[PDB]
């Protein structure tokens, strides 16, 4: 889709809630910005940063109803 | 001395194209891009005269202003820093009798 | 190409390269990284339904 | 066809470094700077329709405008041509 490959080339194409400010810093180590103020507009670098070093929770109730997919993986091996 | 001699290292751009004759600013930027491993800065030896947070803020401002070139319609030839509190203190612009 | 997600051990320079490198050098089992963030592709004919 | 097939030749850039990512305009300028042997142009096969001096002036204007970037203090990312008589005739603005 040409629409998708026209807004990933511009900064801040993703929307999130205001709680992102208290958890993700405005700038990273190299000095690249991660979000801007006028919901707020965020950058994919924020997603990568969260996946890199963010809060960790190890609850097991999240994959609760996902156990039907794991049966396929078990049967495939 | 003006520049330190024995305790210096270099960040090489290695080979440039033989026909490449350009502005020093972009050569410096290309040299900077080839390095990964920045961290959060902190002080290991104070100056025992002056304010060290000003030094930290100056380094951070230099890095941020070097990264913020992309927010410009036209590419500049030289970079002019913002006149900030820590830079004003460092350059001594407010101790003039 | 569309989501700017190339592998960690690549020389292509984009705006997402720095954080992908940092994540790549931090992990231990690199085959468990998703493709959306600097990972290899393990899909084949036997895997298309998973 | 939109572009010719058998007759094309290229002005190469002689193995750019692995760290070279840039704008197409400056790549084109770098490719142009590697060639020497330009002379005064002249028409060798007319079109039998239309005005050919307009084509010659268009090519000359392209060369001059590409060579006339060093006078700008804030070099740009894209180049916009100037609206001239020959170019307006060629593009069929009227």
């Amino acid at each position: 889709s040409l629409r998708m490959k026209w807004m990933m080339a511009m900064k801040y194409p993703i929307t999130a809630d205001k709680r992102i400010t208290e958890m993700v810093p405005e700038r990273n180590e190299q000095g690249q910005t991660l979000w801007s103020k006028m919901r707020v507009m965020v950058s994919p670098l924020a997603v990568t940063w969260w996946n890199r070093n963010g809060p960790m929770t190890s609850t097991v109730h999240y994959p609760k109803v996902y156990k039907t997919y794991f049966e396929k993986v078990e049967r495939l091996k | 001395s003006k520049f330190l001699l024995m305790d210096a290292l270099k960040l090489s751009i290695e080979d440039p194209s033989h026909e490449g004759e350009g502005i020093p600013l972009y050569d410096a930027i290309k040299c900077m891009r080839t390095f990964f491993g920045w961290k959060e800065p902190y002080i290991v030896k104070p100056h025992e005269k002056g304010i060290n947070p000003n030094y930290l803020l100056s380094w951070k401002q230099v890095l941020a202003e070097l990264q913020d070139i992309e927010n410009e319609e036209k590419i500049p030839r030289t970079k002019n820093m913002k006149k900030t509190s820590q830079l004003k203190w460092a350059l001594g612009e407010n101790m003039a009798p | 190409y569309t989501y700017r997600c190339h592998r960690g051990d690549t020389q292509i320079q984009t705006r997402r390269s720095f954080e992908l490198k940092k994540l790549w050098e931090q992990t231990r089992s690199k085959a468990g990284l998703l493709v959306s963030d600097g990972g290899p592709n393990l899909y084949n004919i036997r895997n298309l339904h998973i």
